[PDB]
């Protein structure tokens, strides 16, 4: 599969009488989840949860109730595995990839905010056609392409382009040019924005360039961020 | 900030 972070506290329990929620996101399969964890620390039982997402970018809402229908007895911990999908009401965020959550159980309504790691949106469908990557490369306004450095990184080509494609960036052609290792590669968003890159890796120095063109250049930033936490688990 | 529904009647 892709990279899955740990989960981290989502909701501390002082911040919501004793619920804590901490969670992940997972594309295992070409479906997205929000991977959770409900933990009562609370002196008393909890019941009757819910969730909402609010407004979202990318347009993210799950895909059924929260399946957790059960008492939620103190220092009880358990995994829920929420389906989510991308047809929902969409709204730009700041930042870009910012979800804000409510859950409720029988006490309250607790909101809190967590960042879709952008790669569970990236589809499995990413891999543009090399003359047609040749063409929209040269044809996305020029001010569109960002240029980052993906820092203190030692694996070679082939794994770089290995551990990438495990979470559905491409790699449609290589070229050594001067010792200079060249891939170029393309990713597919979920709302269909596409992402071309040109990664340069050159022995010597343990730092790589990273050549984004995308259509929407505002997205570029978190997907090097992604491609930074790929490499480096 | 209040987005969030959860009424207990909803039909």
């Amino acid at each position: 599969g892709g990279y899955v972070a740990p989960k981290a506290v989502w909701l501390p329990a002082v911040k919501a009488k004793g619920l804590e929620i901490s969670g992940t996101f997972t594309h295992r399969q070409g479906h997205i989840y929000m991977e959770m964890n409900f933990t009562n620390k609370a002196l008393q039982h909890m019941t009757d949860f819910a969730i909402q997402f609010n407004k979202n970018s990318f347009g993210v809402i799950p895909s059924t109730p929260l399946a957790i229908h059960t008492p939620l007895m103190p220092n009880q911990s358990i995994d829920v595995s929420l389906p989510l999908n991308t047809l929902g009401p969409v709204m730009k965020m700041e930042p870009l990839n910012n979800l804000q959550v409510a859950v409720k159980n029988n006490i309250d309504v607790f909101y809190f905010s967590c960042l879709i790691p952008l790669n569970v949106l990236f589809v499995e469908d990413g891999k543009m056609e090399r003359q047609v990557f040749l063409a929209t490369w040269k044809d996305i306004p020029n001010e569109n392409e960002l240029q980052f450095q993906i820092k203190e990184c030692h694996l070679n080509a082939d794994t770089v382009s290995s551990k990438l494609q495990n979470n559905n960036v491409y790699t449609i052609a290589k070229r050594n040019v001067e010792g200079q290792d060249m891939l170029y590669q393309s990713l597919k968003l979920t709302n269909g924005i596409w992402i071309l890159a040109e990664l340069r890796i050159q022995p010597g120095n343990p730092n790589y360039t990273l050549s984004l063109k995308c259509r929407a250049p505002e997205v570029s930033q978190y997907i090097y961020q992604v491609y930074d936490s790929i490499l480096k688990n | 900030n209040n987005w969030a529904d959860f009424s207990s009647t909803w039909p």
